RNA sequence: UGCCUGGCGGCCGUAGCGCGGUGGUCCCACCUGACCCCAUGCCGAACUCAGAAGUGAAACGCCGUAGCGCCGAUGGUAGUGUGGGGUCUCCCCAUGCGAGAGUAGGGAACUGCCAGGCA
RNA sequence: CUGAAUCCAUAGGUUAAUGAGGCGAACCGGGGGAACUGAAACAUCUAAGUACCCCGAGGAAAAGAAAUCAACCGAGAUUCC
RNA sequence: UACCUUUUGUAUAAUGGGUCAGCGACUUAUAUUCUGUAGCAAGGUUAACCGAAUAGGGGAGCCGAAGGGAAACCGAGUCUU
RNA sequence: GCUGGUUCUCCCCGAAAGCUAUUUAGGUAGCGCCUCGUGAAUUCAUCUCCGGGGGUAGAGCACUGUUUCGGCAAGGGGGUCACUUACCAACCCGAUGCAAACUGCGAAUACCGGAGAAUGUUAUCACGGGAGACACACGGCGGGUGCUAACGUCCG
RNA sequence: UGUAACGGGGCUAAACCAUGCACCGAAGCUGCGGCAGCGACGCUUAUGCGUUGUUGGGUAGGGGAGCGUUCUGUAAGCCUG
RNA sequence: UUAUUAAAAACACAGCACUGUGCAAACACGAAAGUGGACGUAUACGGUGUGACGCCUGCCCGGUGCCGGAAGGUUAAUUGAUGGGGUUAGCGCAAGCGAAGCUCUUGAUCGAAGCCCCGGUAAACGGCGGCCGUAACUAUAACGGUCCUAAGGUAGCGAAAUUCCUUGUCGGGUAAGUUCCGACCUGCACGAAUGGCGUAAUGAUGGCCAGGCUGUCUCCACCCGAGACUCAGUGAAAUUGAACUCGCUGUGAAGAUGCAGUGUACCCGCGGCAAGACGGAAAGACCCCGUGAACCUUUACUAUAGCUUGACACUGAACAUUGAGCCUUGAUGUGUAGGAUAGGUGGGAGGCUUUGAAGUGUGGACGCCAGUCUGCAUGGAGCCGACCUUGAAAUACCACCCUUUAAUGUUUGAUGUUCUAACGUUGACCCGUAAUCCGGGUUGCGGACAGUGUCUGGUGGGUAGUUUGACUGGGGCGGUCUCCUCCUAAAGAGUAACGGAGGAGCACGAAGGUUGGCUAAUCCUGGUCGGACAUCAGGAGGUUAGUGCAAUGGCAUAAGCCAGCUUGACUGCGAGCGUGACGGCGCGAGCAGGUGCGAAAGCAGGUCAUAGUGAUCCGGUGGUUCUGAAUGGAAGGGCCAUCGCUCAACGGAUAAAAGGUACUCCGGGGAUAACAGGCUGAUACCGCCCAAGAGUUCAUAUCGACGGCGGUGUUUGGCACCUCGAUGUCGGCUCAUCACAUCCUGGGGCUGAAGUAGGUCCCAAGGGUAUGGCUGUUCGCCAUUUAAAGUGGUACGCGAGCUGGGUUUAG
């Protein structure tokens, strides 16, 4: 309810993302997050935590 | 308190949510609602009629977890209906010839109360008023003065 | 290979707690000197150092003490499987399995490997 | 052959020749046309352009010669199994 | 202490029959699965139609001997990477 | 999806009124159960022994609650303008009980697996065909509800 | 409603308590005879027997094996004033 | 007026009132013609309410309906400016871009009605209530202080419809009157055209009383006729499994002619009475079910007839006025102090001007004449700005510009005037035609209006098709349906109930992983503001503390606490196991890659675990040249991940649905209530025991507190069994029967029994055990007698005997 669901895309020019929920309201920031990206074979940051 | 009491006012707010969907593009953007939801609302018509309820139980969805009353006293405007709505329009059909009448006496209450008015703008359109009355003229510029009035009435900004 | 100490295990109180005595060449614990190697949301009690001057005070090991904790019979009793019976809300009979608690009693540990010191 | 409003002409009237009027079991084409029922309910739908009503001729009717199919090779009317 | 049905439970005073004679109820068609049986056999089998009219011709076509994937595709291998 | 009837004979086998789900609760599908057919291993059952966890019966009050008796009693109440009282009592101690939602303890049976002598028309399991049924009643045992009131309801 | 709280008569043991010996007592068991299913060994092979033991209450239901009637080929055969 | 159970208070009625209607009237019948209204004309017709007559009809426009007004907001069809996509001539040695045309899509401007909004409309639908406190119960029932309402009952008539106790209680009526009549009051609701009060006459109208009258009755008796009976003739019926068809007790699918026991009974007719054969006549009408049917209701759903608005066509010619966008063209902005008709956003201490200026005048013109702009030359060399003040400082200039508005050209609307040639004419005249149809011709009157056809906005239970799930509750409404925890649960697992307690639809980017480190409640002593915690120094306790949240089980190797790094909360998997019928769910060693932690051994595929969830179909996004109905694309489809449920009825019938039927019907059910019958004694009645106490002494002579054990059980109740293809009630009349827990009579005991008269208890059922008013009564009150006017069973007896007064379908 409160929480809003969001999506986590690598920083790279691949489109692969990723599904999670952040509470907006306690934490506003962008996430600084790096996950493992199968089509890169490599790890990569992710942004945009809405 | 009781599960299926807040099964009838889950119900209520459903409807509530198909009578968004249900209003026009050009009024849609009067309510103040949030872009998530707004953007639901185009694909909610454009969506075939089984995909309605599936939008209809998502606009129902992130709808119960926000506030409503912003949202459903707007609309009461909107629709006309909220009681308080239609007396400020005869308040503002009132202040009209307590205005268009004398052109001075009623500037006064407009600046002091609310400080966006541009009385630079509302002189002049008193002269206007005040000459096609006197000349008998048809009121061609007597409705841009309700618009004015109605637009400074919601934070035009 | 005989005694003492230390480490790693077997079992987890007949394995502990309490009281008294014993130990410093050796094996252990406090105590000294403190530019550094290790880093803090706070000092070298308590974890990291370069040193053997003292002490066995605390702790630890060992011995005795049955005060406590603990184990624990035999019999008895409650319970119960099977079949039958009764005055069938509950009991008895034949047989089988057999309580808990309590008493007598036991109990102040035993054991494997390695290293060091004394014979 | 006659023949007004209105002069011509028409509408109309009379006579003559030709065809039909109605019936018939099914089949044809067209014009209208539901529900019971199924979906285990029910509105999309099916039920069904079915039952039923009407119209026209037929011995059969309808359709019948591509502004058709197909695919870079190609068949050259309609109808029926 | 009748019969039939209903039910855990009926002579039950729960249902049905006054009797006799006749009539009266799991069929048929099209698909699909399995079994028995018969032919052929990696092949089996013809519809419509012609017809010496259940013969014969007709292999149009259907099923199987290769499967995997949704598919391109691959193949005693196939989908995921 | 209801009521009613379904007609000749013989032989063999032959359950349930249960679970799950159902705009479902008198119906239906799978499973549980029945029959027939094929195949398969001392497959399965009975008993003896061995390896297992319970927290049930019972028992207990260490832990969680209720509660009694007696001893020591902090303190609460009044009066005397430190003392006392025919008022009450926290806590501890010894004893006595109870508890489905308590177990420092703890059976008999049940269940799981292994080994074995004997018996049992493979009674065991896998697959395929066809079903029926999914309204149970009573009695005994251990219970819930009810007054252990019921030809009472719901359980194994 | 009428004895109606042994079924009745009736019983002072023909009631109760403990023991012993008997008897009656079912479609239970045994005896005799007969039938049917089920495995197995030996006579042997489309198969019955010296057998062998066992099984044989039964609704819904399943499986197996049969009787009767009409008509067709058999059948211009047979019985038949 | 309900043929065939309701004749009335119901309907109707002349009258009264409102509203609609101007003739081609409204409305109705009709796809339409046409007809009725009416061959009538607002003193007429239609609709609605009331219902003679007399006195009158009080207040309120809140919602709905109606009328008018429209200032304003929302609003379809209609028209097609931008934006994007597809295709490609071409430009690119290619990736890609992209001319024109065509196509698909978002959709700016035009867009009325309608909705609201304003004032009326109540002889329209409707409403006239509270909360605190005072008397008045005066001759008539009217006075204060407030709510969130628009407003609180005018007169009329009070015992009214809630309100109760001593049928309300006094009087008539009667000896006795739950009915009747005017009244006391503690009464005010209705209630004034869903009409109020009174009303003569009228009524097969409701109720009560009185006089005459009588077999209605105590109490029936006789007689006259037709049946009933016998004889002669003709000759049905419903019902029936078969009967060789007794009573009583008990059992039994629970009311036995058929069973067990026992008793009685020769066989068979006829005339009768009806207690039984849960008797006969109807597949109940009383209750339930059906994802049955049909009617009715609506602010339930989807629709529609009809009404109504607009666009397009029928549908035209001359104009006049004027609303809206677009292109420059120059002004245009008086709250105030202030040289004074200051527009907001940046630069800004200067640009401009002899390609000829400050400052003097008219013309045109803005114009609130307060003021200003400007062609012209006169004129012959110049203007500002912080200036102090203003919220804000400049005609010192350079721009996006907003509003108002001035003059051309472009596009599209709206209003008004004139005409006829479309169209209408149930106006007149003439002809077909000895014709109130119709057609044709002239003229008059309207006139591009009305009306009609398609689409569209609004209204639209008037009409049509449906839905209103399951569990039990009631005057109306509610709650439950999924998942998790403990017990119930009987020591594998699982195990239900309207069994007792509860929680979840989240959260966490840290509250996960790794590494390292640490261990509290409660209490004692000491210690300052400081207290029953502040944090502690020393102590018995190794978890009784904590474990994000309800509970449970675990947690010291800590899963509890702190810090660094951190994303393993990763991708493709995953042998195997468990749980369920299955979909699904959970555990999961280990492999490949890339990671974090620590040195390494190793851990990390989320949170100590158990709830924090949703399968499929169909929608958005990205990827995949996977496919692309001639070729190349494209559109579309497929696959993968992904957000997409109060699908909450949580295995999820529609994307879309609420109720009633006593006007109901059909097919089933004792699969399911009520009364009665047998379990029952919670409550209460009856008996006995325990016996403190009161009793002149003295417990049971007579009571007896706190308790216990028993019995019918006729009140208040619940349980499985049913007759729903039928088990008829309450009460009264006739008829009775049985038990004694005895009302009288009879025999006694005790007595606090002098006699009569009494009181209690025991035995005894042979007999007897009332007449009237009230109400349908059972019961009860009253009046009056006796010996009393007994208690219960009889399915609270008796309708195949009667009654229909209560209950009583239809009005």
């Amino acid at each position: 309810g409160i929480r809003e669901k969001i999506k986590l895309v690598s920083s790279a020019g691949t489109g692969h993302f990723y599904t999670t929920t952040k509470n907006k309201r306690t934490k506003p920031e962008k996430l600084e997050l790096k996950k493992f990206d199968p089509v890169v074979r490599q790890h990569v940051i992710y942004k945009e935590a809405k | 308190v009781s599960k299926s009491e807040i099964k009838r006012d889950a119900e209520e707010l459903k409807r509530l949510g198909a009578e968004i969907v249900d209003l026009g593009k050009n009024a849609l953007d009067k309510i103040p609602l949030d872009a998530d939801l707004r953007a639901a609302i185009e694909l909610a018509q454009r969506i075939k009629m089984e995909g309605r309820r599936r939008q209809l139980q998502l606009i129902g969805k992130m709808l119960r977890q926000r506030d409503v009353e912003p949202i459903r006293q707007a609309l009461d405007k909107l629709k006309n209906r909220h009681n308080q709505q239609v007396v400020l329009f005869h308040k503002l059909e009132n202040l009209r010839d307590r205005l268009i009448d004398q052109g001075d006496d009623a500037i006064a209450e407009v600046l002091n109360l609310w400080p966006d008015a541009d009385r630079q703008q509302l002189r002049t359109l008193i002269r206007n008023a005040k000459k096609e009355k006197e000349g008998n003229k048809p009121p061609k510029s007597a409705r841009q003065i309700f618009q004015y009035l109605r637009e400074l009435a919601e934070n035009e900004g």
